[PDB]
């Protein structure tokens, strides 16, 4: 693509410096250049590229959420035409590419190559992220089918990481926390959504003492957001 | 508020 | 150009929605469009071409002046080879264009139109300003004419503001408190930027008790950056 | 730190 013609370390070395100066949308170009250089990425690589990602789609999130509820006020309300639906289905759009983006790098094809548990459970939780990013914002025929490959990633994910990885792992704890955000705020499975992240935060209170004091500090941070999510919802 | 899910980190 | 098939009204009301998404790149391009048609800007609709481009040069600002540290930081090192100086480029290419963005509007045909004082002043302020930034990266031989752009920009606006405008103005406020800027972090004329941000400070101080209790807010909140200047500055 | 410039308003 356009990153074609630059080193593989470059990009790398560039997506650092774009993530110090919070301009994330080159970082996720230039981490893009890198995944599609065909090498399989380290583990400092994927959370490059799951940073840059993660931002973007967050602001378009932050975006979609203010506009949509602009939309939802207006359609109760004095007419005031089509921009406010027209421009909500520009962020949205826009949005959707940049999901699809990710889910394409995925599939071509960094999921096929991951054979490690750590690279396997990290790309299956990120097509889980992506199609649940799509499915916020889904509401036509295919918000089903969106919901389903958001569960089937997850599902295949945590099939893995309770096989391969110790409770406390963060990748595992990550995807466990995403998971029931899937349960929670998509799937309209709250009670599944509780039962996840109570038996994630116990089994992972079981093997804290396993751990050194700088992986302790690793796990216990990513626990105490099942707690605020179950003190949120219980 | 919204759930919070995984942070950069 | 992009936004020509797009009724005024309606780029107007979509830069609104961009700024309460704070989507100030799409804020910008709608603003940007509403120039192009022609008409003369509402004081409303200058405030928000003001706000979009102003965020947007201010991410470039940030991102230039984090990279610049950093590439001076490593030219004293060991050696990381090219990539610094060409991202630093990049954002400094971006930055660049932007402001001839602005400076074009201004051009073509902004200022020309402008005949009363609040928007002659405000447009001629904005051109400072946009020169100020290109100022602020430049290096070669062309930083004493930019520099010289920019004085030329506030000198023009101040002589029109002191005829045209009270004391309190807050558009005479602004551009006053600019120009000290100009003076102290560009011209290397500290004393002339104190002498304006005082006299400034206390001309508007003396004209208080004219105003409304909202007038009175207004003017207050610019007078306070010019005594935080002061503060820094002595 | 830099000299404050007029903010948006
Ligand atoms: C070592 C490795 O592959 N990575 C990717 C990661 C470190 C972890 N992931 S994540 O999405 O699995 C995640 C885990 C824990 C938290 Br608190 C947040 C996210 C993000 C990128 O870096
Ligand atoms: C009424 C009108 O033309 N405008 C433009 C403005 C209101 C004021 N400007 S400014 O750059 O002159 C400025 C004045 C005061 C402050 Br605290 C900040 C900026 C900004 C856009 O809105
Ligand atoms: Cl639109
Ligand atoms: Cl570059
Ligand atoms: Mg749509
Ligand atoms: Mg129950
Ligand atoms: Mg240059
Ligand atoms: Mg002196």
């Amino acid at each position: 693509g356009a990153m074609g013609s630059m080193e593989r370390a470059s990009l790398i070395q560039k997506a650092k410096l774009a993530e110090q100066a919070e301009r994330y949308e080159d970082m996720a170009a230039f981490m893009k250049g890198a995944v599609e250089k065909g090498e399989e990425l380290s583990c400092e690589e994927r959370n490059l590229l799951s940073v840059a990602y993660k931002n973007v789609v967050g602001g378009q999130r932050a975006a979609w959420r203010v506009l949509s509820s602009i939309e939802q006020k207006s359609n109760e309300s004095e007419e005031k035409g089509p921009e406010v639906r027209e421009y909500r289905e520009k962020v949205e759009t826009e949005l959707q590419g940049v999901c699809d983006t990710v889910l394409g790098l995925l599939d071509s094809h960094l999921i096929k190559e991951a054979g490690d548990a750590e690279s396997r459970v990290f790309y299956l939780k990120m097509k889980g992220d992506y199609y649940r990013y799509l499915a916020e914002v889904a509401t036509g025929d295919d918000k089903k089918r969106i919901i389903d490959s958001a569960r089937s990633a997850y599902q295949e994910a945590m099939d893995i990481s309770k096989k391969e990885m110790p409770p406390t792992n963060p990748i595992r704890l990550g995807l466990a926390l995403n998971f029931s955000v899937f349960h929670y705020e998509i799937a309209n499975s709250p009670e599944e959504a509780i039962s996840l992240a109570k038996t994630t935060f116990d089994e992972a209170m079981a093997d804290l003492h396993t751990l050194s004091e700088d992986s302790y500090k690793d796990s216990t941070l990513i626990m105490q957001l099942l707690r605020d999510n179950l003190t949120l919802w219980t | 508020d919204r759930s919070s899910s995984a942070p950069n980190v």
